């Protein structure tokens, strides 16, 4: 007596898809047909931050829009001053295979993790005057792919363990675990209020989670292949996702379905990172093409290209004031554009 | 005739412009693009600088001297020009030899190449290349005499050939030959022969398992150098022994072949390789 | 403002201290060769690591042959889905792929062949050479001699395979054992050659998981890999 | 949503014939390499055969070549596996596995214990 | 196989929970997204580049 559950799941899926189809009275492209195009957007490389020895895997901006941490797989976690290009810190990591970065909103801590399955948290504002490991969060059974601070004492991490987790940094314990994904969770994005977050996994699906209740609220299944990047729309009511499809898509939490798709015929490479601009009209996405493409989030027209990297673009981040875009790459340089 | 002299002037000016343009392209391309800041590229940058300075500080006045057998620039500038000629030619050959040694370490000591051929070693190489020939040339031309031991026949030659002329005594000619051409030239010849053997063996292994770029590359590298430099240095070293029988016109064509070496150096060492072209475009 | 000048100066001193440390770090990062040890659970890769050393997500082994430093990384508590965390190793000098010549229990050799195919033809691993350790050769020999082996009816093309002329059997090597092991090697070499566009090569070896020569094998293969990379870089 | 459902199976006498079919949906079928994998009772997931995007390249596990024939027809987004001369040892659940990514020549995780882009599976039994 | 039954039950319950939710029409969501984008158009330096006098970079 097991086939009955399969039949019920199929019926529930049919019900959900029918409800979504009913709700899709109109498309976003139709309603946005009448707004003025953004026009070609050109950005010059204002800064080029160099000093990492190997491919950069992650970067994160500080809340002040001036300091940014980057992780490279040479085993270093460098904190930069983007205005002056001066290095503020250079933290050597125990495991060289870091693949994620985080900057505490307060600026007091940074985090990182990777193939060691551990999220290490570093105290920057030490009384000793030197950076030291504040805490090592252990408990994931697969590589750490993303992490984001909620406060100085809470952090949400995703893993190839196929699960996401919330931690109490003081106690070092896993407050809650978010399960339901089928493949490796690759990216992660906190809402502006940090009450919800969204994750994309290697199962072509994205899920919306409740940080405190600890369950999946909605699941979005537009993509065809592994999701590599996910970002929240500044409003918090939508989020964009990128995948090996060579496509980015926009989902709305309230409509519970895809809104718009960002693809081109000559783009046949996966998307490694996505980000929005301050207003949310520009969607910036990094590609395996070594290029980053700017998309009009409402028209789906490619409004520009951030060419200039000579290898895979792995990370991409817009400052909290929207003043600049940082782009890391496998060529081991970070570039800042305006 | 006016047409003949004008055509020769145009040809020499074309050579000079090619030297300056190519070497300046190399210098700027290496300095600007940051991914090209490996120590080997700094050897190539220093070689391009030597060739560019040869094109600017030396070539035009030799061109005037060749087109017109007199010397219009003074007796002290004669010594300065001869010293700069020897300095920059020797420095170019030294840079070639050091590039050969760099490639030898890359090919025959691959596991320790990055540790051994580091920026400090390259800086020392550049320092030797710029300094040893400068001491040698300027000392021989000012602080001592390149014609010591042959003063009577030196003063004969002084009036036998008008204007500026680089006189070498037998001993001075032999020492200059060995210092400037034979030693670095033989070093790079041996290095590239061994590299050729290794590349041939590797290609043969790969082809055998799967079932001649080395010939082209090393033939260009060594043929340009040999054809441009070997005749000039051979004639220079033999001339004192043959009691200066060689005619002046042969010497002029030969020094201009030596200048063509600096003209072609950037084309052989920078523009020949895809990694340079990509960055350039 | 004097305070602004003081802060700028302090930032510059801190930056130059950081870069003075980074240069010292770079000098050692460029002298080390990183290796990825890959294989299956039943393959004797763990025993090989044990020899080289005389909840963790990744294990690191440090060894040096002559004065060259090698940093070999073994994958620990990682799920069997490798398509994402294997992109991290696109800049290692070589991948050491350990295979057991087999003869729950299934045909492990075919899945090893498929994994080698995926590694060889992956977009990010098209420049990485593979040092292939055809491991557990004594077991293969003893099982082939007993007349109960995997090859005959799992690889029907074996029934018409003849030992190559290039084969170099050991003095006491049974002809059938050498035929079987060279067939297994050629199975991997077909995949290796079908897409070997010159950017990477495969180095097959016959190993027994307890050998003092495995270190030398890796050393020589890495030397060959980097020599060929340099020869290609300089147009030979 | 990426979805695959296999069809065909049931009881077959030894030496018999059977044609398995998979109905693919939720992705551009033509852009992906496809595989056939099977999990016999008490054993792990095995790879059987694969067919490239256009069908030009085909390979089989050595134990079924000469018996099984893999074919794809991109127009109807369906993958078939003709399998005749079945032997008792062919008893297993057969799943259809998709390539992780399009335009790609490697297939990494099709036989993994849990794979997102795999079908539910159809039982094939030999008396 | 109890694990299969447990997984099927969990999936069915999750689908039930996700099914019973209030969904608005795509028209309203698109309208709200456009309204947000056009309400903050001027505050977006990348969309509307600022003169170099105020550009920190
Ligand atoms: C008569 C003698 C003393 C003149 C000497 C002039 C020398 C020093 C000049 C000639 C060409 C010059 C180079 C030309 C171009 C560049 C590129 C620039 O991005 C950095 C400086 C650099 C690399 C210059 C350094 C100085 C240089 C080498
Ligand atoms: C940076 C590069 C272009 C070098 C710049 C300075 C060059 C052009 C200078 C430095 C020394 C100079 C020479 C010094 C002495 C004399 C002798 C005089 O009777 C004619 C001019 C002449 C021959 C000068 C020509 C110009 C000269 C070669
Ligand atoms: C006699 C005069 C004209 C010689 C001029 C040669 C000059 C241009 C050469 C000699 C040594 C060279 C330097 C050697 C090494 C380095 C370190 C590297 O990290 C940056 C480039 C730099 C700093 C080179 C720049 C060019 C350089 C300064
Ligand atoms: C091309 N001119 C080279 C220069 O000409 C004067 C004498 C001499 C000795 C070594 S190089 C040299």
């Amino acid at each position: 007596e097991l086939d009955q559950l399969r039949q019920e799941a199929e019926q529930l899926k049919n019900q959900i898809r029918d409800a979504r189809k009913a709700c899709a009275d109109a498309t976003l492209s139709q309603i946005t047909n009448n707004i003025d195009p953004v026009g070609r957007i050109q950005m010059r490389t204002r800064r080029t931050l160099r000093g990492h020895l190997a491919k950069i895997y992650a970067m994160h901006w500080g809340t002040d829009s001036r300091l940014l941490v980057s992780a490279s797989q040479d085993g270093k976690l460098i904190i930069w001053d983007s205005y002056t290009t001066n290095k503020v810190h250079a933290i050597p990591l125990r495991s060289s295979w870091v693949m994620t970065c985080a900057y505490a909103p307060s600026g007091n801590y940074v985090a990182c993790g990777g193939l060691d399955n551990i999220c290490s948290i570093y105290n920057l504002k030490t009384r000793e005057g030197n950076v030291r490991v504040s805490r090592e969060l252990a408990g994931h059974t697969g590589y750490l792919s993303c992490c984001r601070f909620l406060d100085d004492n809470q952090i949400v991490t995703s893993s190839g363990d196929t699960t996401c987790a919330l931690w109490d940094i003081e106690t070092g314990q896993q407050t809650t675990t978010f399960t339901g994904h089928t493949g490796d969770v690759m990216s992660l994005s906190l809402a502006p209020d940090t009450r919800l977050f969204v994750s994309g996994a290697c199962d072509a699906s994205a899920k919306l989670w409740d940080v405190r209740e600890g369950m999946c609220r909605q699941t979005f299944t537009g993509h065809e292949s592994d999701i590599n990047a996910i970002c929240f729309f500044p409003n918090g009511n939508a989020f964009a996702t990128g995948s090996d499809d060579a496509t980015c898509r926009l989902f709305d939490l309230r409509a519970d379905q895809e809104l718009m798709t960002y693809s081109h015929d000559n783009i046949i490479c996966g998307i490694t990172s996505v980000s929005f601009s301050k207003s949310g009209r520009l969607l910036l996405a990094g590609y395996d093409d070594f290029n980053c493409n700017v998309w009009d989030a409402l028209k789906a027209d490619r409004a520009g290209v951030l060419a200039g990297h000579d290898n895979r673009v792995s990370c991409l981040g817009v400052t909290d004031d929207g003043m600049a875009v940082a782009t890391g790459s496998w060529d081991s340089f970070l570039k800042i554009w305006n | 005739s006016n047409d003949v002299r004008a055509s020769l002037y145009s040809l020499m000016v074309l050579i000079i412009l090619t030297t300056l343009v190519g070497n300046l392209i190399v210098i700027v391309s290496i300095s600007h693009f940051k991914q090209l800041h490996t120590p080997t590229n700094w050897l190539i940058h220093s070689m391009a600088t030597v060739d560019f300075l040869l094109g600017c500080l030396v070539m035009p006045y030799s061109m005037v001297r060749s087109a017109e057998h007199c010397w219009y620039f003074g007796e002290v500038f004669c010594k300065i020009h001869t010293s700069t000629d020897i300095m920059l030619s020797s420095a170019s050959i030294f840079h070639l030899s050091f590039i050969s040694i760099d490639r030898y370490y890359a090919v025959c000591d691959p596991l320790r190449y990055k540790a051994k051929m580091n920026i400090l070693v390259i800086c020392v190489m550049i320092f030797i290349s710029w300094s040893v020939p400068a001491v040698f040339a300027f000392g021989m031309i000012f602080l001592e005499l390149n014609f010591k031991g042959a003063e009577e026949i030196y003063y004969k030659h002084v009036h036998c050939r008008g204007g500026c002329s680089v006189f070498f005594s037998k001993i001075s000619g032999v020492l200059t030959f060995m210092t400037s051409f034979y030693i670095p030239g033989s070093i790079m010849l041996c290095v590239y022969y061994r590299i050729y053997l290794i590349a041939k063996e590797q290609a043969r292994l790969i082809s055998d398992a799967n079932q001649r770029k080395a010939v082209k590359t090393l033939g260009i590298v060594m043929g340009v150098f040999l054809i441009c430099w070997c005749p000039f240095f051979i004639c220079t070293v033999m001339d004192p022994f043959l009691h200066y029988i060689i005619p002046p016109t042969l010497n002029d064509v030969l020094i201009w072949f030596g200048y063509l070496n600096s003209t072609f150096n950037p084309m052989v060492y920078a523009f020949f390789y895809p990694w340079f072209r990509k960055a350039l475009k | 403002t004097e305070d602004q000048r003081n802060e700028e100066k302090a930032q510059r001193e801190a930056n130059k201290k950081i870069e003075k440390q980074l240069q010292k770090d770079k000098q050692v990062y460029r002298a080390t060769h990183r290796l990825l040890l890959l294989g299956a659970g039943e393959s004797g890769k763990s025993t090989i690591v044990k020899q080289m050393r005389i909840t963790s997500g990744i294990f690191e082994t440090k060894f040096q042959v002559d004065k060259v430093n090698f940093h070999m990384f073994d994958v620990g508590a990682q799920r069997d889905e490798r398509r994402k965390w294997i992109q991290c190793f696109n800049d290692v000098t070589a991948i050491i792929f350990v295979v057991a010549s087999s003869s729950n229990q299934t045909n492990r050799l075919q899945e090893a062949l498929n994994l080698f195919k995926s590694i060889w033809n992956n977009r990010w691993l098209r420049t990485i050479s593979v040092i292939l350790f055809l491991n557990k050769q004594d077991l293969l020999a003893e099982k082939v001699l007993a007349g109960k082996s995997k090859i005959e009816d799992y690889f029907p093309e074996f029934a018409r395979y003849t030992t190559p002329e290039d084969a170099t059997p050991e003095p006491g090597e049974d002809p059938r054992v050498t035929r079987a092991k060279y067939f297994i090697r050629d199975e991997f070499l077909r995949i290796s050659t079908a897409s070997g566009d010159g950017r990477h090569y495969c180095y097959p070896h016959f190993t027994c998981s307890v050998d003092t020569e495995n270190i030398r094998r890796v050393f020589n293969d890495c030397r060959d890999i980097i020599q060929r990379m340099h020869l290609r870089q300089y147009e030979l | 949503q990426v979805q695959l459902q296999e069809s065909g199976g049931g009881l077959v006498q030894p030496g018999g014939s059977l044609r398995l079919s998979c109905a693919a949906s939720g992705f551009t079928f033509s852009n992906y390499k496809m595989n056939w994998v099977r999990q016999a009772p008490g054993k792990g997931l095995e790879w059987v055969s694969d067919i490239s995007q256009s069908g030009a390249s085909i390979s089989y596990t050595g134990s079924v070549k000469g018996r099984f024939t893999i074919s794809r027809d991109n127009a109807k987004n369906t993958l078939y596996l003709q399998m005749n001369s079945l032997k008792p040892e062919d008893t297993a659940v057969y799943y259809c596995a998709r390539c992780p990514a399009p335009f790609t020549r490697d297939c990494f995780d099709v036989t993994s214990t849990t794979y997102a882009y795999r079908g539910q599976g159809t039982q094939v039994t030999v008396s | 196989n109890t694990a299969s039954i447990a997984q099927a039950r969990k999936l069915v319950e999750q689908l039930k929970m996700e099914a019973n939710i209030d969904r608005i029409k795509v028209s309203k969501a698109a309208a709200d997204l456009m309204a947000y984008c056009e309400a903050h158009a001027k505050e977006d330096p990348l969309l509307t580049p600022v003169p170099a006098s105020e550009n920190p970079f």
